[PDB]
């Protein structure tokens, strides 16, 4: 839904697709895409539960 | 027209993302490079030099786009993913 980049997998973060990593080389970039979607999920619940 | 003969195994690894038919595999600079030597007296990359230096990442990357219709493959020296049609031509940026 609205936390969904529209070429994912809808339900799984996947380390190789670079869809989900938003284009990000190297583990040390890697990672901060599952920071900035950790951030996206936790907004998701305020949209929600308000 | 030919197929690419094969070189035993241990083939690079492709992932599979059924998520558009894609697929990613990491080939580096070198790879990206080489072909775009290959590419420039009329040579070919999909099957041409069997006996490469560098021929294992050329060879599954013609199966991968058999296999997927928008492979994407990623070099290093930008790490940008060029697409199949994007990896059709063998010219990626720049340079002769």
């Amino acid at each position: 839904g609205m936390t969904l980049t529209p070429g994912s997998k809808a339900g799984v973060f996947d380390f190789q697709d670079p869809i989900d990593i938003r284009g990000a080389r190297w583990a040390g970039e890697s990672f901060k895409a599952l920071l900035f979607q950790i951030d996206k999920e936790a907004v998701e619940i305020a949209r929600q539960t308000g | 027209a030919k197929v690419a003969p094969e070189p035993e195994g241990e083939l690079p690894y492709v992932h599979p993302l059924p998520h558009r038919s894609s697929a990613y595999i990491w080939c580096g600079w070198w790879v990206m490079d080489e072909i775009q030597k290959m590419t420039e007296e009329g040579k070919d990359w999909k099957t041409d030099d069997p006996d490469s230096k560098y021929y294992l990442h050329r060879y599954t990357l013609q199966k991968m786009m058999k296999d997927y219709p928008e492979v994407d493959v990623q070099e290093s020296r930008n790490g940008y993913i060029i697409h199949k049609t994007a990896l059709e031509t063998g010219i990626i940026y720049t340079y002769p």
